[PDB]
């Protein structure tokens, strides 16, 4: 679930 | 969901990313989690050396979540995993040598794989969460504040609940905050010995409290 689980850029 | 379920049985948490002379990499959670296990250096590659004596250098877990983008739940997610990984020290002590690493991405993926469920019936209870009579859920610092409310039932109150990276096989502390109606603290001990210690304890212990409390 990348909507809830995103990573720093 | 049954499918997954009965994967759930054999864990599979991790992807690893890197088997080097250096360093052996694992992500968890979508890879917002990292582990870097570091080597002892060696004039020979490691397939010439025998797992049971290759020492490790080093153990580093590392949060790659966004947390100003990530939602509450999955904050909450980081935050009991790495409290975990703080009680056991990165398995720093124990964890020394290439052989010993199998048990400790056990240990570890079992609180993952627990902790990252959890997430997920947060984020569930927010979506349906007022057909339990749920208004709200907040999430602060290993707290879980639910609020219920109904007219109907003539009963508002918040419960407060005490998560620790244990979950959900620890009994939960609770208190209760009373609003509308006279639920009591015994009333709420009650709902929730009721409910074994076992996935969707978070879920079943607020359909326990809907029929219990607003399906009279
Ligand atoms: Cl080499």
């Amino acid at each position: 679930q990348r909507k809830w689980y995103p990573l720093r850029p | 969901r049954t499918e997954e379920l009965l994967d759930q049985l054999s864990l599979s948490e991790w992807d690893v990313v890197e088997w080097s002379d250096d360093q052996a990499v694992f992500t968890f959670v979508y890879d917002t989690i990292q582990l870097t296990i570091t080597f002892e250096e060696s004039v020979v590659g490691f397939p010439f050396l025998d797992k049971r004596y290759r020492k490790i250098v080093d153990v580093n877990f590392q949060s790659l979540l966004d947390e100003d983008q990530a939602p509450p739940s999955s904050l909450l997610v980081h935050k009991l995993i790495f409290q975990y990984v703080e009680e056991k020290e990165s398995w720093k002590k124990t964890c020394t040598t290439q052989h010993q690493l199998p048990k400790m991405l056990e240990e570890f993926s079992l609180v993952v794989h627990h902790c990252r469920l959890l997430g997920e019936e947060i984020e569930y209870l927010k979506r349906w969460g007022p057909n339990y009579n749920l208004m709200n859920i907040d999430i602060n610092n290993n707290e879980l504040r639910l609020l219920f409310s109904s007219s109907a039932a003539f009963a508002k109150f918040e419960i407060t609940l005490f998560l620790s990276a244990y979950y959900p096989s620890v009994p939960l502390p609770s208190t209760i905050q009373n609003h509308v109606g006279n639920t009591s603290q015994d009333d709420i001990a009650t709902i929730l010995s009721k409910v074994p210690l076992e996935n969707n304890y978070l879920k079943n212990v607020v359909k326990q409290i809907y029929q219990d409390l607003f399906q009279d």
